């Protein structure tokens, strides 16, 4: 299947990500952008 | 606290949760049923359609326990703590100093055990809660009890089965809502009891008992086993008749002294309560007689009446069975003696030894002194038995 897309950035889904007119200068100029994981929430189950 | 419920009533699985479900609709009669439940034959406590929701119910109950002593509030009636009158009555408000006076001199010094489900609560009763009885007391849970909370419709109430006795310490008169209750502070007794496990009795006695001869002499333990196997009447008999102020003699007395030094050679490490099947010529009442007709009401409470509280004592040599259940060599016998043997205190297994050397016997001290707690009675057949609930003193 294919990537998932992540595109917001508030709680409820509805604001975009934006960035600025010097990091969008940078990124035109070839940069790119690194994806770091800090934390992953989750649950276990628990069975009777 | 219905987060801790939610959470601890998941772990349960079916039928855990129909024993609780069954529970919560008929806790009246399953608890009746609770307390009377070992002194049976060995076939009635297996053929039951409740022994199994008995069974469950404890394995629920001791499932999950609590890891620090906490303290627990309910009401109980009078009538458990050797008190068979009634205090304050449902429509009065006040108490009298005078019944506060025998309440509170009724039970200076005596311990009474219960053995059955109840319902208890962390806090104290306060706006909402049904009281049946004008005594409250506050009991002190030990560490690891079973504590299985359960919730109803709205609210949240705990259960909990007992094995041990509870002393209380004072009692005090407090106002709650208007109307007069005593407020009783009450401890749990730590001990060990076999009601149906007679694996694990067999098992504990011969872990104690079985190094027990190693410290006696061979002469000694023949001559023991040669008392119990053959003149078990006739010394009692001799005891009984007040041989020493009637006929004094030294090849009894030297008997007595021997069996005597050797039961008191090797006191228990642990309380326990024994079961001796009294016969009705040892209170001194025979057959014939219209009190020991314990069919009826009345009977039941003169007995109660005229020997819950007093003094017992066994001038033979004590035998006491470590099991509840009833036995064939003692099936007729209406009066199983509840007696609670504390740390310390004389008392040999003498099942450890091998051969048949009775039914579970256990010799102590010839007169020996009791206390009678409570008396009380349970459904045999069509007949009805007595319970007393004697305690070793010093």
């Amino acid at each position: 299947l294919s990537p998932l897309a992540l595109n917001t950035m508030d709680q409820f889904s509805s604001r975009l990500i934006p960035i600025n007119y010097d990091q969008l200068k940078k990124l035109d100029a070839g940069k790119q952008i690194k994806l770091e994981t800090t934390q992953v929430s989750g649950n276990f189950g628990t069975k009777n | 606290e219905r987060k801790e419920a939610e959470r601890i009533e998941q772990k349960l699985e079916r039928s855990e949760k129909e024993a609780l479900e069954s529970y919560k609709k008929d806790s009246v009669e399953i608890s009746k049923y609770s307390q009377t439940r070992n002194y049976f034959y060995d076939y009635q406590i297996e053929a039951n359609s409740r022994e199994k929701e008995y069974k469950e119910l404890r394995n629920a109950i001791s499932k999950n326990k609590i890891d620090k002593p906490m303290y627990v509030y309910y009401f109980e009636s009078p009538e458990k703590f050797a008190f068979n009158k009634v205090i304050r009555t449902e429509n009065q408000n006040e108490i009298s100093l005078e019944k506060f006076n025998e309440f509170k001199e009724t039970i200076q010094n005596k311990l009474f055990k219960q053995d059955g489900f109840k319902d208890i609560s962390l806090y104290e009763p306060g706006k909402g809660d049904e009281k049946p009885t004008p005594l409250l007391m506050h009991l002190k849970l030990p560490r690891n009890t079973g504590m299985l909370p359960y919730t109803n419709t709205n609210n949240v109430s705990t259960l909990i089965e007992q094995g041990y006795s509870i002393k209380i310490d004072k009692i005090v008169r407090i106002v709650i809502d208007g109307k007069h209750y005593i407020k009783a502070e009450a401890s749990v007794v730590s001990s060990l009891d076999f009601k149906d496990d007679v694996s694990k009795g067999d098992s504990w006695g011969k872990a104690n008992y079985n190094d027990w001869s190693n410290k006696l002499t061979p002469n000694e333990l023949a001559d023991v086993n040669d008392y119990m196997r053959g003149g078990y009447t006739a010394i009692n008999n001799y005891l009984i008749s007040n041989g020493p102020v009637n006929n004094p003699n030294p090849e009894l007395d030297s008997k007595i002294t021997n069996i005597e030094n050797a039961l008191k050679r090797e006191p228990i490490p642990t309380n326990l309560t024994v079961y001796r099947r009294s016969g009705p010529q040892e209170f001194g009442l025979t057959l014939t007689s219209p009190e020991y007709d314990f069919n009826k009401l009345e009977n039941i409470d003169a007995f109660k009446s005229k020997w819950e509280g007093q003094a017992l004592s066994y001038p033979n040599f004590i035998s006491t069975s470590i099991g509840s259940v009833n036995m064939s060599a003692f099936a007729k016998r209406k009066i199983v003696l509840r007696i609670t043997i504390p740390k310390g205190s004389p008392g040999a297994y003498l099942s450890a030894i091998p051969g048949y050397a009775g039914e579970y016997e256990v010799l102590l001290n010839h007169g020996s002194k009791f206390k009678i707690n409570k008396i009380d009675s349970y459904k045999d057949g069509t007949i009805t038995k007595l319970i007393v609930d004697a305690t070793l003193i010093p």
